[PDB]
């Protein structure tokens, strides 16, 4: 019992560390995102300035 | 080597044009031609010649 039980505790902390871990990878993709959108708009005067 | 203009926001939203103008603007078929077509609009003949 004990065994599970604290091993269980241990396992929803890792767990939330690992939620904080996606938190920060997508964060960092928010951020990468934000970039990519601005990219499309640079692109999008490209393509009238093109002419 | 027309006018391309971003139009929309996605691909293919574009529109081109075209222009054309100079002395030469005078008749033609595809181009002017000699001592009409093109000289009626660059020297426009009459010096001496409608004496």
């Amino acid at each position: 019992m004990r065994g599970q039980i604290r091993g269980l505790e241990m396992a929803s902390k890792n767990s939330q560390d690992g939620i904080s871990l996606i938190q920060t990878a997508e964060g960092a993709l928010t951020e990468t995102h934000a970039i990519l959108q601005r990219v499309r708009e640079l692109v999008v005067q490209a393509g009238n300035t093109g002419t | 080597k027309n006018l391309v203009f971003q139009i929309g926001a996605n691909a293919t939203q574009q529109i081109s044009v075209n222009i054309e103008d100079m002395g030469a603007d005078a008749l033609g078929i595809k181009e002017a031609d000699g001592s009409i077509a093109a000289l009626h609009s660059v020297n426009d003949l009459d010096v001496t010649k409608f004496a």
